């Protein structure tokens, strides 16, 4: 069994390797911003033998700027370096981010009767649904167990890419969208709720000032969802949460008394989302009240009927 | 085995010789 | 970084021509695009300022600031630092306005100057000032050569277009004279400091001098803070000049530098503040000095964007938040603080003005605070509060289905309609028999029958206990 | 080193010995977000290594933050009961004098306002006045902040005595000199260093700023963090840069010209320089960011001693009264370390 495995695992390194080659060189000769001249020199030292993740990273996917398939080489190569990855999470993030506009735009000129440039073939998605289809493309193919997957860094950069492009309800987006993604994709409730807390206590720009109105609102998303699942799991199991999150709940509800009357006495007038904010007080004395219900005896009482 | 050495490359943009 | 940045400033620098800008402002080109060198003609006070160690003559006043100077030099920066710092403190009253002058001129000697200077020095600049006739000196340099003329506009060129290059050659200029401003303002008032001068005589100088240092910081602060905001600020503070200026001759250049220097002397402070909101270390210096109601709120906001702006406001009584919140005008300014930090300021702030007003604003705000207590008795609080908007507590009861039961639990302990009914549909909505009957302490028996039709013998007993016809039913049944 | 945990919620803001007061300095205070601790600090067995453990003695609650923290000489023991002394900053922006027996807290003065500080409030230090008949004629507390004042606070026998006096920016931090109450020292945030009498211009200004050797340039900005005397008659005075540069100047003989010593820490020094108690000649600074702890020598024989790298950052720490162990509270915890070579 020894030796099968050891073989088994060879060919699965080098399978992994060459399909991150495949996936270059088709991109390379496909892509129009590449002169002729260069693409048979790809094409010569590609296709072929199977390159290192170095060479494959530093002559190819580097210089061309594919930072999604960079991503999969520190994926392969156990690349043990958080300030790189990140690096690389935040040009993949602008670099979509900047496609997508473009893209909206070309859109925008046939819908008004202009003409494009020159090349460029004539409703595409908001940057934020393609930004979340390069994350999702990314999750799938290394599982999620990856260091390209550290959420402690990845979950505040996508929040703070959602603030600072303004992909929320403005553009009809559900503001909650960077924690839908990262939940569908499976993320466990306890990590995400336990980053949100520390997104809160730090205040780091862009989650200062009233914007941390919209981190409360995220907060009462994931513990909302994380209440959901405990239930669901205790009907299941018929047929871990701690004081801490209640605790991060009544510190939420400071922050929102905080935020509205700062809201109140703004130069110019008073603060439009007065409303808005009283709805978010209740919805989160509502999850307090659910996660102190479960945490004071109802969690053992889940199996049992009613 | 990964090593990232941004010195001396070829440059991707450039046709050779 | 230090050393390369001169160096490359010295390269692009580098001399390569002349040009007479308009009639005959002397320019010099550099070798760096978009780097060039005015040469601008010395104002009285700017050519004593550039030749103490040269003028072999010299007017009275001349003499006095070169022997001050002469004192001054002596002296390290982090002494004249902490100088400077303490003439602030006078102005915002960090240095209490209780003091009398010659008290705070006294704290500021111990703590900075004393044992800070040689003896010789100090004797050496006494002597020197007996020769002058101070009260004239000071007069003169007062009054005419530091506080500007009242214009009847004297024909600054208004700039029908942004120039650029006027742009920054007048604030740099500004930056030289007032940077000399600061030095002699300094000089002086530290000669107040160290001898005694009538300090009722001398009552008016010292404070317009005190007046102007400030008002030099400041500039000369905001200054190196943000060149670009500062002119924006600066050149927006002239209504008909508000794109700009054109000057011709070296008269009408220094006629405009005056200007702006008398623009800073005396709307301003409140325009920059409003468009800066619209630096952030620096205001604090410049909140703590330029501030001293509307400097109070200027104080929160500001120290807001936690403690100190919490008490300032309470004590008292984003722009777009902001504009809404004083139309509203003590609640709306906490929703707001919460929904900005949304963190510790915010919970605390909300949780005090819901605490101070206690149905839309009503439910709003036992949401936030219940939310904030499960994440950090509040439930059971507010369910009485309320109950002295059903679905809505429908939903938060949702929500809170452990924590949530055990406080329920603490409730039913504590008593030994409308809520209670809700609590039965939502626990109907082992476990939830067990939740059911702790709630209802006949729904008890009423649910475990259903559930019936181990098990069996458990709930046979737990309902012979609780009665305790049902019971002799229930023996047979399970004898049978 | 051993290590002793604080309290789960309790976020420590400023940790300080008792070296003020002879009869307690085995007291360690630490200021946090609601009050303020009490270490005592005893030789054990343990190994000779470490001989010296931490015995956790109690908490005084006060219910808001505690940034700064000042044991006074009024400090005394009796059998258990402490009788204590404190000065404090609390987050309503006042400055406090708070007397306790133990962990209740018996009396509290509180200076704040309009008649306290206008801005926030950078430091505070405090210090016993006798008579000549030496009875316990005042205790004098000096504060400064960001409203460009400087406060003296006298607490006499006839009551409280209140000035304030001007400064030239915001004061950063105050220190009575050693041995001589009549004298103090203040710094401005500029690089101003202001040597006072406050029984009386005051009396010396120097100034860090212009000093800097520049021969590697300190920088842009070079915002003083921190000034104190050295010597148990206070005869030195030593000033710090956040840049980590150094300067050392000495009080006796002949004429004088220049700052006598001058230096540059490897690191920034965002809480400044920690003197030792016994050694004049040195300091300590942290890289509080990073979590390492430098160990300097004024006349250059440290050659750079590194005795401290945690794996966190530092919050605070302060030198015990031995000279050969040292306290630092980090985010989370106390640790008592010994530094062999001092012992």
């Amino acid at each position: 069994r020894q030796q099968q495995q050891q073989l088994n695992h060879e060919a699965s390194e080098l399978l992994e390797i060459a399909h991150i080659q495949d996936d270059l060189l088709e991109r390379l000769v496909a892509d129009p911003r590449i002169p002729e001249e260069r693409k048979a020199e790809i094409e010569e030292f590609l296709d072929g033998p199977i390159r290192t993740l170095t060479d494959l990273f530093n002559d190819y996917a580097d210089q061309a700027n594919y930072y999604d398939l960079c991503l999969l080489i520190f994926h392969a190569a156990d690349f043990h370096n958080p300030r790189t990855i990140m690096d690389t999470w935040n040009n993949l993030i602008n670099q979509s981010h900047f496609e997508a506009e473009q893209r909206r735009e070309y859109w925008e000129i046939v819908q008004a009767g202009g003409d494009l440039p020159a090349g460029v073939i004539a409703e595409p998605p908001l940057p934020y649904v393609y930004v979340s289809q390069q994350i999702q493309l990314i999750a799938h193919r290394t599982s999620l167990d990856s260091l390209i997957f550290p959420v402690n860094s990845l979950l505040p950069v996508v929040c703070a890419y959602a603030i600072n492009n303004g992909q929320d309800a403005s553009i009809g987006a559900d503001p909650c969208w960077p924690i839908q993604l990262f939940l569908n994709l499976g993320v466990p409730h306890a990590l995400m709720v336990q980053v949100l807390e520390n997104v809160l206590d730090t205040q780091e720009a862009p989650f200062t000032g009233r914007r941390r109105k919209l981190v409360v609102q995220w907060i009462a998303m994931a513990v909302d969802m994380w209440v959901r699942e405990v239930e669901r799991r205790g009907a299941m199991a018929a047929a871990v949460m701690g004081s801490w999150v209640s605790e991060l709940l009544g510190r939420a509800d400071q922050v929102l008394t905080q935020i509205a009357g700062t809201g109140a006495t703004l130069r110019g007038g008073a603060a439009s989302d007065a409303e808005e904010i009283a709805s978010l007080r209740r919805t989160v004395k509502g999850l307090k009240r659910s996660v102190d219900m479960l945490l004071g005896g109802e969690m053992a009482r889940m199996s049992f009927f009613r | 085995k990964l090593v990232i050495n941004k010195d001396m490359r070829t440059d991707l943009f450039s046709p050779p010789n | 970084l230090e050393t390369i940045l001169r160096d490359v400033k010295t390269a692009f620098n580098e001399a390569s021509s002349i040009t007479l800008y308009g009639d005959e402002i002397i320019l010099v080109n550099c070798f760096q695009p978009y780097n060039h060198s005015l040469y601008k003609l010395n104002t009285t006070v700017e050519n004593w300022f550039y030749n103490m160690h040269s003028e072999t003559d010299g007017s009275e006043l001349f003499k006095y600031l070169r022997t001050l100077n002469g004192f001054a030099s002596t002296l390290s920066n982090d002494v004249l630092r902490s100088i400077s710092k303490k003439f602030l403190d006078i102005i915002t009253g960090e240095l209490p306005d209780s003091m009398t002058t010659v008290e705070k001129f006294t704290d500021i000697f111990k703590n900075c100057l004393e044992n800070q200077f040689e003896i010789t020095n100090l004797k050496i600049l006494f002597d020197e000032l007996n020769s002058f006739d101070i009260p004239v000196v000071l007069n003169d340099l007062i009054n005419n050569q530091m506080k500007p003329g009242i214009f009847w506009k004297k024909d600054f060129i208004s700039a029908i277009k942004f120039d650029g290059f006027t742009s920054i050659i007048s604030l740099e200029s500004l930056h030289q004279l007032l940077s000399i401003h600061y030095r002699i303002t300094l000089q002086v008032l530290l000669t107040f400091v160290l001898f005694d001068l009538d300090t009722e005589i001398f009552g008016q100088h010292i404070s317009t001098l005190l007046d102007l240092h400030y008002k030099q910081f400041l500039l000369l602060n905001l200054y190196r803070q943000d060149k670009c905001l500062l002119a924006e600020v600066l050149l927006k503070d002239s209504s008909e000049f508000s794109f700009g200026v054109k000057f011709f001759n070296y008269g009408q250049l220094i006629a405009y530098i005056d200007s702006l220097n008398s623009n800073v002397y005396n709307t301003e402070n409140s325009f920059f503040m409003t468009f800066f909101r619209s630096s952030h270390k620096n205001i604090r210096f410049f909140l703590e000095n330029v501030e001293c109601e509307v400097q109070e709120f200027m104080f929160a906001m500001t120290l807001f964007s936690f403690d100190q702006s919490y008490e300032i406001f309470q004590l008292h009584d984003i722009w777009k938040d902001l504009l809404c919140t004083f139309t509203v005008p003590h609640s709306a300014f906490y929703y707001q603080l919460s929904l900005l930090f949304d963190q510790e300021f915010a919970l605390k702030c909300i949780s005090k003005s819901a605490e101070y007003s206690l149905q839309d604003f009503k439910e709003k705000q036992h949401i936030h605070y219940l939310n904030l207590l499960i994440h950090f008795e509040v439930l059971d609080v507010l369910r009485l509060g309320h109950e002295c908007r059903t679905n809505f507590l429908q939903l938060l009861l949702q929500e809170d289905i452990d924590f949530f039961s055990t406080l329920l639990r603490l409730c039913n302990a504590h008593s030994d309609k409308i809520v209670d009914s809700i609590l039965s549909q939502n626990l109907r909505s082992c476990f939830k028999k067990l939740y059911c009957f702790r709630m209802l302490n006949a729904a008890a028996e009423v649910l475990y029958q259903y559930i019936l039709m181990i098990r069996k013998r458990k709930c046979y007993l737990m309902v012979i206990n609780v009665l305790s016809v049902t019971l002799t039913d229930l023996r047979d049944e399970l004898r049978g | 080193s051993n290590q002793y945990q604080l309290p789960l919620n309790v976020r420590p803001y400023t940790t300080t010995w008792c070296s003020q007061s002879p009869s307690c300095s085995n007291l360690l205070a630490i200021g946090h977000d609601t009050g303020i601790t009490i270490y005592c600090a005893s030789e054990e067995q343990t190994p000779g290594s470490t001989g010296l453990t931490l015995q956790e003695l109690f908490t005084i609650q006060t219910g808001l933050p505690t940034l700064h923290l000042s044991f006074s000489s009024s400090c005394s023991y009796s059998e258990p009961v402490y009788s204590l002394f404190l000065a404090c900053v609390c987050q309503d922006n006042t400055v406090r004098l708070i007397i306790t027996k133990n962990e209740t807290i018996i009396t509290q003065h509180v200076l704040g306002g309009k008649s306290g500080h206008h801005n926030f409030v950078n430091d505070i230090d405090i210090a016993d006045v006798y008579s000549a008949d030496n009875r316990l004629a005042e205790q004098v507390i000096a504060s400064v902040g960001d409203d460009c004042t400087l406060i003296i606070w006298r607490l006499t026998d006839e009551g409280p005595i209140l000035a304030g006096y001007p400064l030239s920016s915001p004061g950063i931090s105050v220190q009575f000199r050693p041995s001589n109450p009549n004298q103090l020292i203040v710094g401005e945030r500029n690089g101003n260093i202001r040597i006072f009498d406050w029984t009386l211009p005051w009396l010396l200004t120097l100034n860090t700023l212009p000093l800097v050797n520049t021969c590697h340039s300190s920088g842009i900005a070079s915002s003083l963090a921190n000034v104190r005397w050295i010597g148990s008659d206070g005869s030195g005075i030593l000033a710090m840069c956040k840049s980590g540069a150094w300067l050392r100047w000495n009080l006796f003989g002949p004429k004088n010209l220049l700052p006598n010593v001058q230096g540059i820490s490897l690191f920034p020094s965002l809480l400044g320089a920690c003197p030792h108690p016994r050694y004049m000649d040195y300091f300590a600074t942290a890289h509080s960011q990073h979590g390492l702890i430098q160990l300097i020598n004024t006349y250059e024989k440290d050659s750079n001693s590194i005795p401290i790298q945690l794996g966190m950052p530092i919050v605070d720490f302060c030198w015990h009264q031995d000279g050969s162990h040292l306290a630092i509270a980090t985010e989370g915890s106390v640790l008592l370390t010994r530094l062999m070579g001092f012992t």
